[PDB]
C-alpha cells in the first residue's frame, strides 16, 4: 500500500545521500590526486555505491505502480524499480559489457597509420584531428578522414551489428518496441491534467521544428560553400554537396573552425578582453568573484561558503598529477565544487559562467528528494549554463564589468562576425543531431537492415545536411560508429532539444529584462524580474516535467524554435544579401569523385 | 523544526517543545569539533517511529518499525526498518548538512 512506499523512500534517501557522498569524494580525491591508490580507492567505492543501489531496486519492485495517489513518491519508485539491465540471460549482459568495453578501446586506442612513413603512426586526438582542425591541404585532410574509417571504423562495424541485438532484447524485456524508444522514454509525461508527453512525440516535434531551421540553415550552406570554393577551387561545385573532408574536424559535427575561412569583415579584429584581465592583473579569485557578482546581481544565491576551499580553480603548484578538464562537481551534503585548471583569458572568463551557471542549477533543488535531484530533462542541463556566457559575452556586459573601456563602439561588421561564428556551431549542427539520431532510431527498430546501414546514411547525409562522401562506402565500414557517441553508446538527441530551449530561456529573460534590442546583444544583469521567473523554474529538479518548467519561464507548453531564429535574423538578412547571384541549397546527385 | 509549533522528523519522532514552550533555544556551528572525514557517525537519530511524540519524550526504546499489516521480528526486509541512522557529519559538509 502507498504509505508503506513513503517510508521505504525515506530509508533511500537518507542511505543513498551519504553512500553517493563518499563514492563522489573518493571521485573528486583521484581526480585531482592521480595515484593507482587513488584509482583502487575510487573504484571500491563506487562498487559499493552501485552495489547498494541494484539491492534497493529489487526491494522496490515489491511495491505496485499503479496503486500510487502521489505523484512525487512514484516518481521516485518508478526511477528505482527500474530494471534497465539483468532482463538478459547473464552471459548475453557479459557479452554486451565485453562489446562495450571493445567499443570503448578501439576508438580510444585506434591509430591510423602514414603510408609514406609506416613506422609512424597517429592516434585520433593527437596528429589526426589536428589535420582535420588545421590543414588546407585536400589530399592529407582526404588521407586522415578515409584512413580513420578504413582503418578504425571497419573494426566498430562488426561489433555495432551484436551490440544492436543486445540492446534490443533489453530494451523489448523491458517492453519498450526498440532501444531507441527506451531513450526516449527521458521525454515521457502522464497523468499530470494536460501536461502529458509520449516518447514518440519527440520525433514528429524535432521533424515540425527542424524544417523551421532549414530556410536559416540552406543560406548559411550556400555561403560556407562560396567561401570554401576560394579554399579549394575546382574541387567544390557551386551547387554541389559539400565534400565531408573539408569541414573543419573527422566528422564534420561542427563548422566554427571554418570561421577563419568564412569570416564577413576579418579586418575588423572580433573583440577580446584577454589583454584587459592581465593588465588589469586578474588571477582566478578575481576571474570567479566577478562571475559571482553577476548571479548576485540577478538574485540568486552566491557561493555556498566551502566552495572556495574545496574547489579547484588553478593547477596546483605542487606538480600533480590531475585531470584539468573543467567540470562542475555536485557530491551531495549541499557540497558543491569546481575542478578546473583556468588560465587569464575571456574564454575561461566565460567559462567560469558557464560552469558556474551548472552549479547555480544544482543548488536551486538541492531541498528537492535525491531521486529528483537532476534537470527537468537531459537537455536543460547545459543550456541553463550557456544562458549565462551568452549574457557575460555582451559588450554591455564587458563595459559595465570594466574588461571594454566607456568610449569602446560596437559597428554593425563587428556584430556579423559575431553571429556568423555563432551560426557555424549553434545551426551548423542542427542537421548532423537530428540525422545521426534518426539514422539510430531507425536502426533499432530495423526500418535500416544491415545490409543498407551504411547506404543509407551517406543518402542522409546528402539529404538532410547537403554533405557528401569524398570516397565510395560499403557494408564492410560504419561511419556512425567511427565516433564517440556512438561507440561509447551515448543518446544524442539532448543536444538537439537543449540547443532548442536555451533560447526560448534567452528571449523570456530578454523581455522581463525590458530589453530594448536584438536579442543577441542581451545581458542578465541588474534584472531582477528574470531572476525571479528563472529561480521559479531553477528549483523544481525532476519534481515536475520539462513540459510544465517551459510554461513557468517561456509562457509555452513545448518547445519553439523561433526564438532562436530570432536570435540571427540580422544574419540571415545579410546572408540573403550575400546569396542573391549564388545558387542556395544542394544537389544530391553531385559527387567530388 | 527545534520550535514550539514547529513539525518535522525531528519534531514528530526525536524532540518536541510544548507550543507555549517556556523557554528559549540556542545552536552553534559544530563542523570544528563533531566533524572528521572518516564520517563521524557516532551520532545516531530516529528516522523511524509508531504514532507521534509528547514533549520532552528522551524514548531511547529501539525496536523494529513495520509499516501497514506485516509482522516483524528482526530481518527487517520490507515494509519494516530498524529505527536509527547516523548522522553523516563530515568537516567538507554543506553548511546545512554540518553539525
Ligand atoms: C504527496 O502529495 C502531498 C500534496 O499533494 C504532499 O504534501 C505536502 O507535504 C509537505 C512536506 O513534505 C508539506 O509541507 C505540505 O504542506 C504538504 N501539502 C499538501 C497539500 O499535502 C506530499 O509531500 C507528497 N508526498 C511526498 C512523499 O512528497
Ligand atoms: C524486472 O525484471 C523481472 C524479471 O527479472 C520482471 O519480472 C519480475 O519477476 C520478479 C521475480 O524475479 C517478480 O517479483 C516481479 O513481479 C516480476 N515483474 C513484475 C513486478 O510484474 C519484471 O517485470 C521487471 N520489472 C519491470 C521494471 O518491468
Ligand atoms: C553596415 O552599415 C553600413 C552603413 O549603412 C552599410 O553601408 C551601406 O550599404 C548600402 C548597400 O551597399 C549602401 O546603399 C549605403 O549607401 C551604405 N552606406 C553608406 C553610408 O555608405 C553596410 O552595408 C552595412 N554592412 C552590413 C554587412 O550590413
Ligand atoms: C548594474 O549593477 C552595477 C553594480 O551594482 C551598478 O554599478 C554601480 O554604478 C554606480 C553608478 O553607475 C556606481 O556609483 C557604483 O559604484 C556601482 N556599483 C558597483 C558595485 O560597482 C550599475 O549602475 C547597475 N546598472 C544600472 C543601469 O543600474
Ligand atoms: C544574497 C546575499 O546575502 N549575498 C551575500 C552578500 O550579501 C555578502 O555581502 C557577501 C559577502 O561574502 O556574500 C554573499
Amino acid at each position: 500500500i502507498e504509505e508503506q512506499a513513503k517510508t521505504f523512500l525515506d530509508k533511500f534517501n537518507h542511505e543513498a545521500e551519504d553512500l553517493f557522498y563518499q563514492s563522489s569524494l573518493a571521485s573528486w580525491n583521484y581526480n585531482t590526486n592521480i595515484t593507482e591508490e587513488n584509482v583502487q580507492n575510487m573504484n571500491n567505492a563506487g562498487d559499493k555505491w552501485s552495489a547498494f543501489l541494484k539491492e534497493q531496486s529489487t526491494l522496490a519492485q515489491m511495491y505496485p505502480l499503479q496503486e500510487i495517489q502521489n505523484l512525487t513518491v512514484k516518481l521516485q519508485l518508478q526511477a528505482l524499480q527500474q530494471n534497465g539491465s539483468s532482463v538478459l540471460s547473464e552471459d548475453k549482459s557479459k557479452r554486451l559489457n565485453t562489446i562495450l568495453n571493445t567499443m570503448s578501446t578501439i576508438y580510444s586506442t585506434g591509430k591510423v597509420c602514414n603510408p609514406d612513413n609506416p613506422q609512424e603512426c597517429l592516434l585520433l586526438e593527437p596528429g589526426l584531428n589536428e589535420i582535420m582542425a588545421n590543414s588546407l591541404d585536400y589530399n592529407e585532410r582526404l588521407w586522415a578522414w578515409e584512413s580513420w574509417r578504413s582503418e578504425v571504423g571497419k573494426q566498430l562495424r562488426p561489433l555495432y551489428e551484436e551490440y544492436v541485438v543486445l540492446k534490443n532484447e533489453m530494451a523489448r524485456a523491458n517492453h519498450y518496441e526498440d532501444y531507441g524508444d527506451y531513450w526516449r522514454g527521458d521525454y515521457e509525461v502522464n497523468g499530470v491534467d494536460g501536461y502529458d508527453y509520449s516518447r514518440g512525440q519527440l520525433i514528429e516535434d524535432v521533424e515540425h521544428t527542424f524544417e523551421e531551421i532549414k530556410p536559416l540553415y540552406e543560406h548559411l550552406h550556400a555561403y560556407v560553400r562560396a567561401k570554401l570554393m576560394n579554399a579549394y577551387p575546382s574541387y567544390i561545385s557551386p551547387i554541389g554537396c559539400l565534400p565531408a573532408h573539408l569541414l573543419g574536424d573527422m566528422w564534420g559535427r561542427f563548422w566554427t573552425n571554418l570561421y577563419s575561412l568564412t569570416v564577413p569583415f576579418g579586418q575588423k579584429p572580433n573583440i577580446d578582453v584577454t589583454d584587459a584581465m592581465v593588465d588589469q592583473a586578474w588571477d582566478a579569485q578575481r576571474i570567479f568573484k566577478e562571475a559571482e557578482k553577476f548571479f548576485v546581481s540577478v538574485g540568486l544565491p552566491n557561493m555556498t561558503q566551502g566552495f572556495w576551499e574545496n574547489s579547484m580553480l588553478t593547477d596546483p603548484g605542487n606538480v600533480q598529477k590531475a585531470v584539468c578538464h573543467p567540470t562542475a562537481w555536485d557530491l551531495g551534503k549541499g557540497d558543491f565544487r569546481i575542478l578546473m585548471c583556468t588560465k587569464v583569458t575571456m574564454d575561461d572568463f566565460l567559462t567560469a559562467h558557464h560552469e558556474m551557471g551548472h552549479i547555480q542549477y544544482d543548488m536551486a533543488y538541492a531541498a528537492q528528494p535525491f531521486l529528483l535531484r537532476n534537470g527537468a530533462n537531459e537537455g536543460f542541463h547545459e543550456a541553463v549554463g550557456e544562458i549565462m556566457s551568452l549574457s557575460a559575452a555582451t559588450p554591455k556586459h564587458l563595459k559595465s564589468i570594466g574588461l571594454l573601456s566607456p568610449d569602446f563602439q560596437e559597428d554593425n561588421e563587428t556584430e556579423i562576425n559575431f553571429l556568423l561564428k555563432q551560426a557555424l556551431t549553434i545551426v551548423g549542427t542542427l542537421p548532423f543531431t537530428y540525422m545521426l539520431e534518426k539514422w539510430r532510431w531507425m536502426v533499432f527498430k530495423g526500418e535500416i537492415p544491415k545490409d543498407q546501414w551504411m547506404k543509407k546514411w551517406w543518402e542522409m547525409k546528402r539529404e538532410i545536411v547537403g554533405v557528401v562522401e569524398p570516397v565510395p562506402h560499403d557494408e564492410t565500414y560504419c561511419d556512425p560508429a567511427s565516433l564517440f557517441h556512438v561507440s561509447n553508446d551515448y543518446s544524442f538527441i539532448r543536444y538537439y532539444t537543449r540547443t532548442l530551449y536555451q533560447f526560448q530561456f534567452q528571449e523570456a529573460l530578454c523581455q522581463a529584462a525590458k530589453h530594448e534590442g536584438p536579442l543577441h546583444k542581451c545581458d542578465i544583469s541588474n534584472s531582477t524580474e528574470a531572476g525571479q521567473k528563472l529561480f521559479n523554474m531553477l528549483r523544481l529538479g525532476k519534481s515536475e516535467p520539462w513540459t510544465l518548467a517551459l510554461e513557468n519561464v517561456v509562457g509555452a507548453k513545448n518547445m519553439n524554435v523561433r526564438p532562436l531564429l530570432n536570435y540571427f535574423e540580422p544574419l540571415f538578412t545579410w546572408l540573403k544579401d550575400q546569396n542573391k547571384n549564388s545558387f542556395v541549397g544542394w544537389s544530391t546527385d553531385w559527387s567530388p569523385y | 523544526q527545534i520550535a514550539p509549533g514547529q513539525t518535522g522528523k525531528i519534531a514528530d519522532y526525536n524532540y518536541k517543545l510544548p507550543d507555549d514552550f517556556t523557554g528559549c533555544v540556542i545552536a552553534w556551528n559544530s563542523n570544528n569539533l563533531d566533524s572528521k572525514v572518516g564520517g563521524n557517525y557516532n551520532y545516531l537519530y530516529r528516522l523511524f517511529r509508531k504514532s507521534n511524540l509528547k514533549p520532552f519524550e528522551r524514548d531511547i526504546s529501539t525496536e523494529i518499525y513495520q509499516a501497514g499489516s506485516t509482522p516483524c521480528n528482526g530481518v527487517e526486509g520490507f515494509n519494516c526498518y530498524f529505527p536509527l541512522q547516523s548522522y553523516g557529519f563530515q568537516p567538507t559538509n554543506g553548511v546545512g548538512y554540518q553539525p
